[PDB]
């Protein structure tokens, strides 16, 4: 045997893209660069690289998302009274009472953004082994306006933000590259 | 096995740019990564400050008989008193209090929200749209008193959108396609069946269409200034950085609107023969929906309904069709290279155009999927941020479709 | 298989145009890209600035005794001092102080939007009703009162429109055709429906045209020397043609098609196919985007939905069909080198006819045929052939 | 450091002299805006706008399988004294775009997939 069922959804609110020159940083970020030594002071450069970030998203996507993999092997329920089209129909039915039954168990939840009330209601219905109603998804979708999450991102390393006016600018950027290169070996 | 990042370093260093007080470098990316081996995040080009080795030239670039705007734009002088915003700074209009009048005398009129976002920048990396290189706030003193759109009420068309129109066209398509096949024999008893489904649906709700004026174009102060910063010297990764963050192209053709689409693909097989007892079953199922444009309350309400056996309520479509008034998406367009907007009447502009085209060719060649390794079995190569890979909804598995 | 973009070299530089202060050459597309190879974009005309090699001529181009408006467009004093603002930049307050009232002495009258959009430009690429070359807000100082269209209310008709006759037509054309055969059994269906409503027809005046300040001044800006890029830029921003007349209205069209067959030893087979489509244009959104959906389903329609949809065409028409006139007929003589502009607009349109030819793209596989799109020659095919070149099934 | 004819900021920045009076918090805690009350000239000509909460957090600092607890290295409270604006189609409200964010496009797009393969 091999078997899986997936349900996946996107809610997309907007695209952001950002500058690569004439950038204005927070003063607290360029202060953290002005405090770096001229030397490859690896412990301090790893301190900075976790005091703001290793990379940044030169662009991303504001929204919300779900992935709800049914690890459930169909035959775990399909031996009892439900056809393949009927279990589908119940997930999105009279042949058993699947919403009352202990039969649906192994559905995973990943849910991103929106107000906790609605995210919880979707999660609670899924772990009980029950489908969400279309009412529930539109209520969730309305709430992503208050609480977005990044669905996907396109990435660049943080040393690109270091201003060209910085005393020892190229040396610091080259030492941040030397530090970024070590992370890949620091973690197995 | 999967493939991590490969590159070679700068191998060059510019002299100091006199007016810009800076120097540049750019490096050869070989392979960003394949099959989820680790990304090349490191920079395609970088720059360093220099105290310049010679004087800068005369910095002014005055267009002459045109007014040199406080933004650095250029325009016909008289408009600077008219209540049109010519300048990219309203207070140049505030300055000339002596001849204030708007471009229309008695008209009561709206801003076209379709015209404001007309001429999006685009990046070929995903056909991402980007905010307009174009100004779209200036009227060129033209009254241009249109009344298109479903409310039949006046709007003014800003100087860059030569055409903008609000055409009310729709189309919808349906296909549902089904097969069943059976083979059975005896000598040993053998039986088998196959079942197939295909669906396509789409529907288009057009709102409008546009074209951008290819001469005397009026640009965002930022775009016309963000040409000034350019190296003049074909520093590959720097012209790549402008192409990355104002886009490879700017466009003008429109289908603005809402759109929906669906597919089902289902394909199913079962086989048995019969002491000896042998059997197999194979089945692939896939169903997908898309919605774009309109407001959340109705467009997100529709998106899931489309997949189901559920017959959709016609007034839900009518509420969506109304909401596309507020929230269009660009369904189709005509691309034009971004360099056509670096204007005449600015220093070294042709050399800046030459470098922008060569950097578009570099954009085309370094993202080229021809560099990546062959996908296995029935698949074909896919590109994503920092990696090549492939995937196959067709009885194949793994990040290169290696196995079945 | 997939094919990439290809172009000529860049032609040798023009000399410096004296008044335009620029110099260019061009680059022909050979192949736009085909079958999802790397699609073309890159420019066919591009230009460099020059400090000119000789003097520009005297810049004024006034039509003699005519009034020199702030547009620099040729007009006569009756058009300005009667308050009508014909000359293109609302200047009339400068011209007269005593009784400058509009030509409709007391009986001042509304305009029409369906009239204003008359003489849309059109382009063989995309066939778009580009916004008017004509300045339909010029009225030639005429009061010119229609009372036509279904709003049962008066309107002033624009100078460049000979008439906007609301010559109404509503036509439904319908066909069905079906067959059955048995020995095995076969069943076949075709359905076609179209409905057309013509609200009216506009005709553009064939002499004495008033063009938009932008159209006339954007031909003043031409090279004078046969350079593709600036001529193509005028084409691509104003049309290859103007609609010298056309029909405003709405349209719907539908199809359904079905084709069905059915046919120790145990052998059998079944075959089926389905194809359904709907189109709507014109009318206000609520009714149109009801009806285009509504008619794709079998639903026996409320006649009041047809009445509401097609009533709304009075407020929101689409151009059903029109008479194309080659665009250069709109360079008004009594302008400097006016005919040399005509000549090279025609030569640039002939150059348009050269590179956008699909015929030179490579053959699609199996039962297919080639189409051209923005940077791709491509095909789509019968008999379940597949991929953008139809090489497989 | 030394902004020349332009203005040197409290926690170390340069603000162009035209910015300082406008109302935009050019230099942190409104420390740009000490006294210019004779010429407080706005970026927008009395247009209604509210500050984009969806973009003020954009440009998050990122780690390999992680993201920052403190909002950004970029300063999304900076606007170059421009008024350039995007809008929410859902409430019809206009927002200024932070000058870090080269583009905001607000798009309503919903995509949903169900899938199984079985053997
Ligand atoms: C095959 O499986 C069926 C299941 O009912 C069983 O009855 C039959 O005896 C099996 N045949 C064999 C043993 O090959
Ligand atoms: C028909 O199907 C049966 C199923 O067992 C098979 O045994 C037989 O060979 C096929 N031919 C006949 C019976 O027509
Ligand atoms: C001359 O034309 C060539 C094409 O052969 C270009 O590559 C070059 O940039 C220049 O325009
Ligand atoms: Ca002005």
């Amino acid at each position: 045997e091999k078997m899986f069922l997936h349900v996946k959804g996107e809610i997309h609110l907007g695209r952001f893209v950002m500058r690569n020159r004439d950038v204005v940083l927070t003063t607290t970020f360029v202060d953290d660069i002005k405090a770096l030594p001229t030397t490859y002071e690896k412990g301090e450069y790893f301190a900075f690289l976790e005091t703001y970030g290793t990379h940044y998203s030169s662009s991303g996507s504001l929204g919300g998302l779900y992935e709800l993999i049914y690890v459930l092997d169909k035959a775990s329920m399909k031996r009892k009274g439900v056809e393949l089209k009927d279990i589908k129909r119940c997930l999105g039915c009279v042949k058993v009472n699947i919403t009352s039954e202990n039969l649906i168990d192994d559905v995973v939840s990943l849910i991103r953004g929106g107000t906790r009330k609605y995210a919880f209601e979707l999660k609670e219905k899924l772990l009980r082994g029950t489908v969400i109603d279309v009412t529930d998804f539109v209520n969730w979708a309305s709430s992503i306006n208050d609480a977005p999450v990044l669905i996907s991102q396109k990435l660049s390393p943080i040393y690109n933000l270091v201003p060209v006016k910085m005393k020892n600018a190229h040396l610091k950027k080259q030492n941040l590259e030397r530090a970024i290169e070590d992370y890949i070996n620091e973690f197995s | 096995s999967h493939i991590d990042c490969r590159m070679s370093p700068w191998s060059e260093w510019s002299q100091c740019d006199p007016c810009l007080r800076q120097m540049f470098r750019s490096r050869s990316i070989e392979v960003f990564g394949q099959f989820n081996g680790k990304r090349c995040t490191d920079a395609v080009g970088d720059r360093r400050q220099c105290v310049p080795t010679e004087p800068c030239e005369d910095a002014e670039d005055d267009c002459g008989n045109d007014f040199q705007c406080s933004t650095g734009r250029c325009i016909k002088m008289r408009l600077r008193c008219n209540g049109d915003n010519d300048c990219g700074d309203f207070s140049d209009e505030d300055d000339c209090e002596s001849e204030p009048r708007p471009p229309c005398r008695d008209r009561v009129v709206e801003e076209s929200e379709l015209a404001r976002t007309a001429g999006y920048g685009i990046n070929i990396l995903g056909m991402d749209p980007l905010s307009t290189p174009f100004d779209n706030e200036f009227y060129n003193g033209l009254c241009n008193r249109d009344r298109d759109g479903n409310t039949l009420t006046y709007y003014r068309r800003p100087w860059n959108v030569a055409s903008l129109i609000y055409e009310t066209k729709g189309e919808k398509n349906f296909r549902t396609e089904h097969y069943e096949e059976q083979i059975e024999a005896f000598k040993l008893s053998y039986s088998s069946k196959k079942e197939k489904m295909f669906l396509h649906v789409k529907g288009e709700i057009h709102l409008g269409r546009f074209v951008m004026r290819n001469r005397d174009v009026v640009l965002t102060t930022t775009f016309v200034d963000d040409i000034k910063a350019l190296p003049t010297t074909y520093e590959k990764g720097e012209y790549f950085a402008f192409l990355e963050t104002y886009g490879t192209h700017y466009s003008s053709s429109g289908s603005l609107g809402g759109l929906y689409e669906l597919i089902y693909v289902l394909d199913k097989a079962s086989m048995k023969r019969k002491a000896v007892n042998i059997t197999s079953e194979n089945l692939i199922d896939d169903v997908v929906s898309l919605i774009r444009g309109g407001t959340r309350k109705y467009a997100f309400e529709l998106k899931e309904k489309l997949l189901r056996g559920t017959v959709i309520d016609v007034t839900d479509f009518v509420n969506w069709a109304s909401s596309i008034n507020d929230a269009p998406v660009l369904i189709s367009q005509k691309l034009s290279p971004i360099y056509n907007l670096v204007p005449v009447k600015m220093k070294n502009a042709h050399l800046k155009k030459q470098n922008l085209e060569r950097a578009i060719e570099d954009y085309i060649n370094e993202f080229s999927v021809r560099k990546c390794h062959t996908c296995q079995n029935g698949g074909t190569v896919i590109l994503m941020d920092g990696k090549c890979l492939c995937a196959c909804p067709f009885k194949f598995e793994g990040i290169a479709c290696e196995i079945s």
